[PDB]
RNA sequence: GUGAAAUUCUUGGACCGGCGCAAGACGGACCAGAGCGAAAGCAUUUGCCAAGAAUGUUUUCAUUAAUCAAGAACGAAAGUCGGAGGUUCGAAGACGAUCAGAUACCGUCGUAGUUCCGACCAUAAACGAUGCCGACCGGCGAUGCGGCGGCGUUAUUCCCAUGACCCGCCGGGCAGCUUCCGGGAAACCAAAGUCUUUGGGUUCCGGGGGGAGUAUGGUUGCAAAGCUGAAACUUAAAGGAAUUGACGG
RNA sequence: UAAACGGCGGGAGUAACUAUGACUCUCUUAAGGUAGCCAAAUGCCUCGUCAUCUAAUUAGUGACGCGCAUGAAGGAUGAAC
């Protein structure tokens, strides 16, 4: 839930990056390091939106800088390359303040 | 020794009624006729008085349960969903 | 006889393999028995990629992909000549075909 | 291989061929003896006092050390558990699989690791009852097996 | 190779066999002399412990058990016992 | 790990230690100001729960509440009846911190 | 026939005849 | 006796006279003597107690409810019946239930009913198995039961 | 699990010789292992052999001269008298002129030469040519 | 919708596009000759509950073990019984096509079933058509787990730990390639080898093809059926693996 | 929509002795009576035909079935009464 009353279901993805000089065909997380890494990118996507308005979760999901400090994050359990927040939809809405419209569109 | 080799309870039913009924309330007249372990007391005491009313011979416990058992699956699933709704809604 | 050491299919240290549906007939067949081809082809022809270049509103428009992953019955397989028969020796190499790049 | 598992591991401990004590060990016999009797007194089972006395208190083997065994120490001064300390861990895994059980019914996996367990339990009862370590009339009750262990 | 001296192998492979398989059984473990900064005693630890060693006159831990040797906690030192 | 930790040290009471089991029996050593800890199944009588954790505020002894019932208690003293109360005279395995 | 097919009709013809005997 | 609900017997306090007022709930499963139970607004998520729908979750089950706001009781009443709180608007105070019929009604957010399901279990489980058991069914509750075709 | 543990020895010195191998390691070793590799060391189908002694049972290193066929071994250690001997040996030597029988005796083990040489019977152990 | 059609739905707005709502299934891609489980089997997230192999061990007991008639637990799918639920698919059934006929293959609809809970049944090409325990007998590169040791790259940090790679070693697994180890009728198999140079322990089980897994008896089951299981009579072959040819919608 | 009321067909030819008709033609229906059961408390012809029971049976039972005019919420069984 955001602060002004906005309730988002963010879905996130993200894939196994193989290093550079890896010899091995597969680059598999294990199961333990994958719960690790779904828990962190959860806790990492709340706080992104909890203290924040609808505007400023938007304005910073457009280059979304949320799936890049999740991939910053993870890379101490297990490196990712593709991360991204592969969707948001709206669950609730607030009341439909006409003046908050308004200061989205204008100032 | 054994007594019976299938119909158990339902032996005072005779020939009557037919095996698959007979069998059918087998379980029923059991799960009506056991005595369930009170969880007030812990005594072994809880027996059906009428249908849906289960008292407990020691601490003189009445309880509303099912018809021939003393909780109801249905009632237990509830009971936990409605555990799992209050603690949804509190927070 | 038996005709191949893994009987046709990938199936090592399992008791059961999910079934899926082959996608010409719809048939059951287990995961590691299925032909798969995962086709990743433009999603427009190669004879109206300039027309559509033309008609773009865009200068440096990329023209997305399209990607499917095929599975196939040996019925089928066989049928669309995806796999063909094979020499009794020459049944033993894994080796997928060349691409063919020049 | 196992007894109830098809795996054929091969981890084991690999004792020394050296029997002699140490020269850097410092603890005598009977302090060694006394500090069984302490982690004994404390509750630890032979098993435990061994891996303690190994990891902390630098002795190898009690049994080069002192002569005797843990269990053979422990019951000379008069202290042994009642019951063996393997079959006392099988009742008590069987007890808390009984007791999941009876809330899982539908764990089919639970039952058969169960029948394993008991399996084992009586095997075990068989040999200490032939060895007389257990009563002769001695038996595993699965009602009241609860009540012998934790 | 048929004629392998099985009687007298180097101890290179001597030590990349297996334990058990070894001419003779050897562990492969051993005891350590550990010294805890700001302590004076010697504590006398097993490589592959399997429990928290902790000083007596410090309330500091020593090792922590892992899947097959404990561990040293870090600022502490240690020696081996007699090879 | 709790509930089978204080199973154990339970265990180690029984044999080893001093307790008493039942009602009375506790009521009566929490008087005599030698219980040093009391049990309590989750099963008990409320009106007993609070009358027995009174007793222990005027006693400034510890009560703990057993996460079982009175024959789960009973299991764990490792009695065949149920025990809802019991107190432990001296512990002697650390049950009870000197 | 196929040996699945001529157990079915086995199969019917027991059937069958358990009736023609359970009749008498 | 002519129904399979045990009822309960709940004594309340008259909030102004001196006086004890005693009550003839339906017994919802589970509920046992000396319980106490609470009924009103602000009552809690709890088997027994009596709350408006409106205060109610998503998905919660109901076991004596209100046909309108202000009447006493009147639906799931019948011995292991129970009604479910679909859903709510809070404009216009409504509130969507579904009936032990399956049938879908919109009923006033304040009507009140009972958490949980009554007791008296699957009472048409057990077979009858004989006219007379029959027979003393329905003599506890009207001359209907000898039906000539 | 293992049940006999001459027959996994006689077991890995036929397979060692049939691949040819200078040596031969047996693990599990004993008493009678002992006394039938003397045997067929004192007829010179062996080397020597060294026990490599742990505080278990012990390992043995033989080496192969390379002049053995085959070492089996009669695993259930039958009864036999000097009135059947002869016909042991005419069912398990290839010929009258080679080949050895073990059987443990009374006076010790020792082949069917020595058997018959001071008269006595006893449990068949093995054979070798 | 099909090869083509047609049954069918459609100016009542069918199909299509959009926004919602509801229900019950199903957990794609990731997904592999990868993992786990005694097999059957197991794939959305999170929590709880017990369980487990392998590994590490200078821990403990000290032969407590292997295989096992009788007996016992589990046992895909279909099927049976009781209660919920019933979206899709779809035995039976209906219709349209095709055809010489078409009770089918194809299409439209559709009951039981398919889903969940509880109780039965105990059968599958339940397959590796390949008993379990133990020992030995080639090479090689991988892979999964655990442990051990090493140039280095990488993650933060100030360094080591700890992860992700790289190079190896060990043990237990799923397998693969190769080989005049050897075996086999061969196909093939590092086990289906260590077998006339025949004996590691132990369980089940076959004796030409049919009749026949039939009859009868017994026993289990609500039923369907399961387990045990003949004989008369008939027959000179039936079969396995490979080779050549002929033929192939 | 039939566990609503109810309903659920004919005529010809055809197999290496005859005899039947697996099979094939057509006309027609809303669908052409399926699983079963039968001279049945339901079959005219009829005291049907065959077997058994008797010295002798228009009776009984078992079997057959183009059944004037059997048949499925009622059909067929099955202890006890
Ligand atoms: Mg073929
Ligand atoms: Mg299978
Ligand atoms: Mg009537
Ligand atoms: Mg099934
Ligand atoms: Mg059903
Ligand atoms: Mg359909
Ligand atoms: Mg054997
Ligand atoms: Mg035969
Ligand atoms: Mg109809
Ligand atoms: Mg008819
Ligand atoms: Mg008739
Ligand atoms: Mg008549
Ligand atoms: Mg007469
Ligand atoms: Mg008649
Ligand atoms: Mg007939
Ligand atoms: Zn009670
Ligand atoms: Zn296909």
């Amino acid at each position: 839930k955001t602060t002004d009353g906005y309730l988002l279901r963010l879905f996130c993805v993200g894939f196994t990056k193989k290093r550079n000089n890896q010899i091995r065909k597969t680059s598999y997380a294990q199961h333990q390091q994958v719960r690790q890494i779904r828990k962190k990118m959860m806790e990492i996507m709340t706080r992104e939106v909890q203290t924040n308005d609808l505007k400023e979760v938007v304005n910073k999901l457009i280059p979304d800088s949320i799936g890049k400090d999740i991939e910053k994050a993870c890379q101490s359990i297990y490196p990712l390359h593709d991360v991204f927040v592969r969707k948001v939809k709206m669950l609730k809405k607030p009341k439909f303040e006409l003046g908050k419209l308004m200061e989205l569109h204008g100032e | 020794a054994k007594r019976t080799k299938k119909v158990g309870i339902v032996g005072k039913y005779g020939t009557r009624y037919g095996a698959s009924l007979r069998k059918m309330v087998k379980k029923i007249e059991i799960s009506q006729h056991a005595k369930y372990t009170c969880s007030f007391c812990g005594k072994t005491k809880m027996k059906r008085r009428a249908v849906g009313i289960w008292h407990c011979g020691s601490c003189m416990k009445t309880v509303a349960g099912g018809a021939w058992t003393y909780n109801t699956t249905s009632a237990v699933t509830v009971k936990s969903a409605i555990r799992r709704l209050k603690e949804l809604k509190d927070q | 006889t038996k005709k191949r050491r893994n009987n046709g299919r990938a199936k090592k240290g399992r008791g059961h393999v999910q079934p899926i549906r082959c996608t010409n007939c719809a048939r059951c067949v287990p995961k590691d028995k299925a032909i798969k081809k995962f086709v990743i082809r433009n999603i427009v022809e190669a004879a109206a990629v300039r027309d559509i270049s033309e008609a773009s509103v865009f200068d440096a428009y990329v023209l997305p992909k399209l990607y499917v992953k095929l599975h196939y019955c040996v019925s089928c397989a066989i049928h669309s000549k995806v796999v063909r028969n094979r020499s009794r020796e020459a049944r033993k190499d894994r080796t997928p075909p060349p691409r063919f790049r020049p | 291989g196992r007894m109830h598992a098809p795996g054929k591991g091969l981890s084991q401990s690999a004792l020394p061929y050296r029997r002699s004590v140490p020269t850097w060990l410092k603890l005598t016999s009977d302090d060694v003896k006394e500090q069984i009797y302490k982690l004994a007194k404390k509750g630890l089972t032979p098993s435990q006092i061994g891996v303690i006395l190994r990891d902390s208190h630098g002795v190898a083997q009690v049994r080069f050390v002192t002569g005797n065994k843990i269990l053979r120490i422990l019951k000379s001064k008069g202290l042994a558990p009642d019951l063996p300390e393997d079959l006392y861990h099988l009742i008590k895994k069987a007890v808390a699989v009984r007791k999941h059980l009876e809330r899982n019914r539908k764990d089919k996996d639970a039952k058969f690791r169960l029948i394993l367990i008991e399996s084992r339990i009586h095997r075990l009862a068989r040999y200490y009852k032939t060895k007389r370590v257990l009563p002769p009339n001695w038996k595993y009750e699965s009602s009241t097996a609860s009540a012998l262990v934790a | 190779p048929l004629a392998k001296d099985l009687l007298h192998p180097s101890p290179e492979e001597e030590k990349r066999k297996h334990k058990k398989k070894r001419l003779v059984q050897s562990p492969n473990s051993y005891f350590m002399d550990v010294k805890c900064p700001g302590c004076y005693k010697i504590t006398t630890v097993f490589s592959h412990a399997q429990t928290v060693v902790l000083c007596v006159g410090c309330s500091t831990v020593l090792c922590q058990p892992t899947g097959g040797k404990a561990r040293l906690t870090e600022g502490c030192s240690f020696r081996r016992k007699q090879h | 790990k709790s509930l089978e930790s204080i199973n154990s040290r339970l265990q180690l009471v029984m044999k080893s230690g001093k307790y008493v089991l039942g009602y009375k029996q506790t009521l009566k050593m929490i008087r005599q100001g030698k219980a040093k800890l009391v049990i309590l199944a989750n099963n008990c009588p409320a009106l007993r729960k609070s009358e027995i954790e009174y007793y222990a505020m005027l006693a400034k002894t510890g009560v703990h509440h057993y996460s079982g019932n009175n024959i789960e208690l009973g299991t764990a003293c490792g009695k065949y009846y149920r025990v809802c109360t019991l107190a432990i005279i001296d512990p002697g395995d650390s049950d009870i911190i000197r | 026939m196929r040996a699945k097919w001529r157990k079915k009709r086995m199969r019917r013809l027991k059937r069958k005849r358990r009736k023609m005997r359970q009749r008498s | 006796p002519g129904r399979g609900a045990p009822l309960a017997k709940v004594v309340f306090r008259d909030p102004y006279r001196f006086k004890k007022r005693t009550e003839l709930f339906i017994a919802a499963e589970g509920i046992h003597t000396g319980q106490f139970v609470y009924c009103g607004k602000k009552a809690q998520l709890n088997i027994g107690n009596v709350l408006p729908v409106g205060t109610m979750p998503e998905g919660t089950i109901v076991c004596c409810l209100e046909e309108k706001p202000g009447d006493r009781g009147k639906l799931a009443r019948a011995s292991g019946n129970y009604a479910t709180v679909i859903s709510h608007n809070p404009e216009t105070k409504k509130t969507r239930v579904k009936l032990p019929s399956g049938s879908k009604k919109v009923i006033s957010s304040a009507n009140r009913a009972v958490v949980g399901v009554v007791a008296g279990g699957g009472r048409i489980d057990k077979p009858i198995l004989k006219a007379g058991r029959a027979y003393h069914k329905y003599k506890a509750k009207r001359n209907c039961w000898p039906r000539v075709r | 699990v293992r049940m006999n543990v001459l027959a996994d020895a006689l077991k890995s010195i036929n397979n060692a010789e049939k691949r040819g191998k200078r040596q031969v390691l047996i693990r599990p070793c004993s008493k009678v292992i002992v006394r039938f590799l003397t045997v067929m060391m004192k007829h010179g189908y062996i080397g020597e052999f060294e026990i490599i002694d742990d505080h278990r049972a012990g390992k043995i290193v033989v080496n192969l001269t390379g002049r053995l066929n085959k070492c089996g071994v009669i695993s259930p250690r039958f009864d036999v008298q000097l009135k059947d001997l002869e016909k042991w040996q005419n069912n398990l030597l290839p010929s009258r002129q080679f080949g050895f029988i073990v059987l443990t005796t009374s006076a010790g083990i020792m082949d069917h030469e020595e058997a018959r040489r001071k008269h006595t019977g006893g449990k068949i152990l093995g054979f070798f040519f």
